[PDB]
């Protein structure tokens, strides 16, 4: 997966 | 392992104190993020006071328009950079020989100056101390000097081979992480002994996930000023999130406070207080002779 906010 | 035994004689500093110096307690590994560096004042943008929507951090809006983020990286430069007691806690570890990786948000690089090297060090997020061309065919190397010239020239940096951006080699928000943290995650976490988790509310992706790697008998230690990474209620709803709580705990432990407290309480009750002391105080000292 990608950098996020979660 | 997969069975939740209890190897802390209980759940607090001191049970991960007499952990720390039993035999079988070797490898540990640290988690930290940006509450590791506040108190050398390179702010959190999700603390409520002094905290900064997020496009600034984006990929996509740092492709059209990349001169917002540089604007700011300017505010937020810090005039010296003074590794934190946090820091040099971990270069403790790495002296001692307890280090096996420290896994880091920050793209500081003060892990690199408190004395981390390459090998001890994963930067998921990357970091400013390198820069690169963005051009694929180009991919020239800049260091921070140069960034930094550029950032305070308050010239959008440009290569001198081709005039594409120059991008820090920091991850933004929507870009996919760096390979090696995926490598290194997958051989890190079948033989780590504890999980030193400093300074973040773990609220970032897949960076928060690296708790349920470890096994399920490795002791986690958080040091923080709020508790972080127990399961939602909801979210759980539809494994290995923190546990501090329950009656089911066993070998997750909360010090709420300052990191720089609590590493600096930790190491007193492991008889590293002076090294530490003098350390910093010698560290600091050498920087502030710059
Ligand atoms: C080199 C200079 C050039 C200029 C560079 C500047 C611009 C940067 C560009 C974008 C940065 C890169 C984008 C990638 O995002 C990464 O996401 C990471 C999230 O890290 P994380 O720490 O999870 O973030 P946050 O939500 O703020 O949580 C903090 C937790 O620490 C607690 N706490 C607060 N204070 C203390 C304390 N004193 N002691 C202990 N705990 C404390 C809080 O209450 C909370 O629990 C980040 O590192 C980031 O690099
Ligand atoms: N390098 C850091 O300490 C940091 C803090 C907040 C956001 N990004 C980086
Ligand atoms: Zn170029």
């Amino acid at each position: 997966p990608r950098k996020q906010l979660a | 392992g997969s069975q939740k035994e209890r190897l802390l004689d209980e759940l607090t500093l001191e049970g991960v104190a007499r952990y720390m110096q039993s035999e079988r307690c070797r490898r540990v590994i640290c988690l930290v993020g940006a509450g590791i560096s506040t108190s050398a004042g390179i702010p959190d943008f999700r603390s409520p006071s002094t905290g900064l929507p997020e496009a600034i951090f984006e990929i996509s809006y740092f492709k059209k328009h990349p001169e917002p983020f540089f604007a700011l990286a300017k505010e937020l430069y810090p005039g010296q950079f003074k590794p934190t007691i946090c820091h040099y806690f971990m270069r403790l570890l790495k002296d001692k020989g307890l280090l096996l990786r420290c896994y880091t948000q920050n793209i500081d690089t003060l892990e690199r100056i408190a004395g981390l090297e390459q090998e001890d060090l994963v930067e998921a997020h990357g970091t400013f101390y390198t820069s690169h061309c963005v051009s694929a065919s180009c991919r020239h190397e800049y260091p921070l000097s140069w960034m930094k010239e550029k950032i305070f020239s308050e010239v959008t940096p440009k290569c001198e081979d081709c005039q594409s951006l120059v991008k820090p080699d920091i991850v933004f928000f929507g870009e996919s992480l760096p390979a090696r943290f995926f490598s290194c995650m997958q051989s890190d976490f079948l033989k780590v002994d504890l999980l030193l988790v400093m300074g973040t509310s773990l609220q970032v992706q897949p960076f928060a996930s690296l708790i349920s790697k470890a096994p399920l008998s490795t002791p986690r230690l958080l040091i923080n000023k709020e508790k972080a990474g127990q399961s939602d209620p909801f979210l759980g709803m539809i494994g290995g999130g923190m546990d501090f709580d329950s009656k089911k705990a066993y070998r997750d432990v909360a010090w709420l406070g300052e990191c720089d407290q609590g590493c600096l309480a930790l190491a007193e009750l492991l008889g590293w207080k002076k090294e530490l002391e003098d350390l910093v105080r010698r560290e600091h000292a050498s920087i502030d002779a710059q």
